[PDB]
RNA sequence: GAGAGUUUGAUCCUGGCUCAGGACGAACGCUGGCGGCGUGCCUAAUACAUGCAAGUCGAACGCUUCUUAAGAGGAGUGGCGGACGGGUGAGUAACACGUGGGUAACCUACCCAUCAGAGGGGGAUAACACUUGGAAACAGGUGCUAAUACCGCAUAACAGUUUAUGCCGCAUGGCAUAAGAGUGAAAGGCGCUGGUGUCGCUGAUGGAUGGACCCGCGGUGCAUUAGCUAGUUGGUGAGGUAACGGCUCACCAAGGCCACGAUGCAUAGCCGACCUGAGAGGGUGAUCGGCCACACUGGGACUGAGACACGGCCCAGACUCCUACGGGAGGCAGCAGUAGGGAAUCUUCGGCAAUGGACGAAAGUCUGACCGAGCAAC
RNA sequence: GACGGUAUCUAACCAGAAAGCCACGGCUAACUACGUGCCAGCAGCCGCGGUAAUACGUAGGUGGCAAGCGUUGUCCGGAUUUAUUGGGCGUAAAGCGAGCGCAGGCGGUUUCUUAAGUCUGAUGUGAAAGCCCCCGGCUCAACCGGGGAGGGUCAUUGGAAACU
């Protein structure tokens, strides 16, 4: 471009967005709005607890639930590992992180924060998971 | 008024001051006008550091000291010269 | 002896109003990132007390308090017809 | 609640008295206002009461002295 | 003298703006009321961020009204509009506070909170 | 100013995705010894239970209670401070901020320096005593009383204004002198021996201090926002403000802003600075400091040097609280703390010993500023 | 003198009361065994898992950090991936279908002139804290303090004018 062109109009850049659109958001149900906040994790109620069948390399029944979060979005999550005490109304705390497996899934449940029970009998990757030591 | 104090600096518990020029509508760490010196008693005596000739001249201005830098000016001898500039 | 209040050099575009001109001055800043020489044609009202000067005409003006909302300059001079 | 009822007493006092000289000032002026345009040889005397109470109000915290002086030079240029 | 289908304000910040009689209470065949009778009414205006909203059916009591009250000593209060405050099935308001002023019939049929939410009571 | 992996049967280009590093007011999980230094509601400027945060002066004044006429305590009047300090950042896209300047259009209690002066009089009022108001806060009525409270009388204009000169400036104009006309001040307390010294009192100047206004330039997105304004633009008068000016009113004219982005919409406190980066730049605006704005929402004034006032007044609205149901009262975005929201971020602690501030002659009283301690591997 | 009989110093005693987190297919430092058998599950990207898995889970072992470690979320960089520094348009993304022309952008040689741009001397300011350099005190360090340096498409004045 020329420098005429460049001061007429300058250059815009490549705008950019998150890989977790609804962790970027909240809700005040005074005025009833999207605020915007960058929060780590947050709190949902699980909606519905289900398996997937996941992508065609991949063959598997990928544990899923679909919660209702505290900003009112509604979200697909992943629930890892390997036994869940999860239902219908379990409230649970989700993190960031997509699952290349399914499409739908941009986040992650964890594991020894609320209603989630720790996973059990995982000694290895313990933090992750959240069960506490083998005495 | 304008007045002639100290701030407060350093670590708690390990202080020191800085001798300065202030309103006292200011606060006490906040505007000020001009520092003519420093102060801390950390050593077995009091220490200090001065600036005899913009604070004689801020004192000929109309300054008003507090009662401890008094004693600084008094120990440094600004006061006397300052009573025998206005006699 | 006391300061200099500040002036300018400029050029006027309407007479069309009594005791008053509007005058423009022209000058050429350097874009900030590219740094090409642009046109900066920053303008001002200036206060006649004769309705002299005439459109089109190179004037210098000197800042002063407000004389009106719009006013803050005072004519000095008129140099090119 | 926190000893500014005694400021709300005494500023209500104040208002009263100030409000009071004020108005005495502003009568005076509307007087003499009124004997220039009746043109009576009176002018004389209540031009000066006039400067009188204006000045009388520049003290006791009515009236700034350049609001004194600007009164003043109007009824001076009201008379000569 | 407030009949069904009759309009009425509202007294309180209970979140209704304006009110509508579908019947009301006492007997069989009551074709009428004034202070100090029970209304069963909808809600025709509400205010907008209000926890009563439009098309609600609720209780109501008639505060004040333009066929006015009777004292024993001949001595009578009327009004200039017609309002009501509405209730649980507890005497009680929904809402907090009333506005304008109430007459003291309602002292005699117990609604002692209102009588004392409300500014000014004749 | 280091790159690596990944499209292919393989190759080179193009092009995107991801990783290698640094930093959080961080959160979650697992674990967990100590010390030092710092930081700790980023969300609901959401609502506030409780407690404490602005009082002080008896050497301004008169009462009242206890002191064998002493000192000490209660409420008075008066003065000073309450406008600082502290908190928050909602609004604000503009002289709000930053920087550089200007004010011959300005103001300034307290603090300094100087020239002067501080005379003689008057009428009240609280408090207090009775009265009604009855739960009592309130409130009203009669009477008495002091002051550095208030009033006006006496003199000065050194203040301001006009004339005459001189001088100079950047036009308006400003400085020095003289003259003219008219105006205005006050307060005493403490101590010494009428004279007094000290603190206060009144006028004028100058300085300092802080404040007010004005201008150049600069810093964010949209033109799927191109027209905008009518006291708007200017002028002659008048009024008004500490002061300039449409700041305001009348009158005269129809001008003025904009593609160099006006207007509108959205967003946002700005800055020093912080993180990163070879730099150019980007992103942020937490803690500390500066300017601004706000104090339940909106408006308006009074007082005062200074407010259109966080912990002041009036009114409207919303919201809540106590009532004996007659009527009152309140405003934590002060420090702690509660509920709620939230992924989530503190003890309902001690002291004014320090440092700083108010008041006071001084001791000293007050001070959730501040000093410290406490909790959290942040 | 609230802190506080705290800091600090002395002496007696016990190895005794005091280490975990993540990763180990490649990018990336770090390898075997067993179970499981496209299931369970892993996964930042490439992708592992279908009876012999250094990619799941456990055990052992090792590696990187260490009272912390890892993970998410946010910002920068790498990303020359909005290219002023510092990119391109024949086939990859992109030359409007083509022209006439207002505004703007740019513009032949040359004398004289100016001095808006430009270059330049001096003066002022750019608060303090902070970054950086030299010092010094906290058992060193963080931190704290002193001094200095620098920071402005900054402003006034004073020159040149080659170039626009
Ligand atoms: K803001
Ligand atoms: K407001
Ligand atoms: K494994
Ligand atoms: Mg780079
Ligand atoms: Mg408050
Ligand atoms: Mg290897
Ligand atoms: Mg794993
Ligand atoms: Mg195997
Ligand atoms: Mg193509
Ligand atoms: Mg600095």
């Amino acid at each position: 471009p020329t420098i005429n062109q460049l001061v007429r109009k300058p250059r815009k850049s490549k705008v950019e967005k998150s890989d977790s659109p609804a962790l970027n958001k909240g809700y005040n149900s005074f005025k009833k709005t999207q605020t915007n906040v960058n929060s780590p994790q947050k709190r949902g109620v699980c909606t519905r607890v289900g398996t997937m069948t996941p992508k065609k390399p991949n063959s598997a029944l990928r544990k899923y639930a679909r919660v209702r979060l505290s900003n009112l979005i509604e979200v697909t999550a992943y629930i890892p590992g390997i036994g869940h005490n999860l239902q219908e109304h379990s409230v649970v705390l989700l993190r960031g992180g997509r699952v290349k497996d399914l499409p739908g899934v941009r986040y992650h449940i964890v594991r020894g924060a609320l209603d989630t029970a720790g996973v059990n009998d995982r000694k290895q990757s313990r933090s992750k998971y959240g069960t506490k030591r083998p005495k | 008024a304008v007045k002639i104090r100290l701030k407060r600096m350093g670590s708690k518990k390990s202080p020191f001051y800085r001798i300065v020029v202030a309103d006292s509508r200011s606060p006490r760490d906040g505007r000020f006008i001009e520092t003519v010196g420093t102060y801390n008693p950390l050593k077995d005596p009091a220490e200090v550091v001065l600036k005899e000739d913009l604070v004689l001249d801020w004192l000929s201005k109309g300054a008003q000291p507090s009662d401890t830098v008094r004693n600084i000016l008094s120990k440094e001898g600004v006061m006397k010269k300052h009573h025998e500039a206005k006699n | 002896e006391r300061n200099q209040r500040k002036v300018y050099q400029g050029r006027v575009v309407s007479d069309k109003m009594d005791k008053t001109i509007t005058v423009v001055v022209e000058t050429k800043k350097n874009h900030p990132i590219y740094g090409k020489r642009m046109k900066y044609s920053k303008k001002y009202k200036a206060h006649d007390e004769n309705n002299t000067a005439k459109v089109g005409d190179i004037v210098k003006i000197m800042e002063t308090r407000p004389l009106s909302a719009t006013k803050r300059f005072r004519l000095l001079e008129v140099v090119e017809e | 609640i926190e000893s500014a009822i005694k400021r709300v007493r005494t500023s209500a006092n104040a208002n009263a008295k100030n409000s009071s000289q004020t108005n005495a000032m502003r009568t005076a002026i509307k007087k003499f206002e009124e004997a220039v345009a009746a043109g009576a040889d009176n002018v004389d005397a209540l031009y000066n009461e006039a400067v009188k109470a204006v000045d009388m109000a520049a003290t006791k915290g009515l009236i700034h002295k350049n609001k004194a002086n600007r009164d003043k030079i109007r009824l001076s240029k009201l008379a000569k | 003298m407030i009949q069904q289908e009759s309009r009425l304000r509202v007294a309180d910040n209970s979140g209704a703006r304006e009110i509508l009689t579908i019947k009301v209470l006492g007997g069989s065949g009551r074709k009428t009321a004034n202070i100090g009778d029970v209304i069963v009414a909808t809600v025709k205006q509400a205010t907008p961020g209000g926890v009563v909203k439009k098309g609600e059916v609720v209780k109501a009591v008639i505060v004040r009204t333009k066929s006015g009250a009777r004292r024993a000593d001949g001595s009578y209060i009327k009004f200039d509009e017609n309002a009501a405050v509405i209730i649980r099935d507890d005497k009680s308001p929904r809402g907090t506070r009333i506005f304008g002023p109430v007459a003291r019939e309602l002292r005699e049929n117990n609604f002692m909170k209102i009588v004392s939410l409300a500014p000014e009571v004749l």
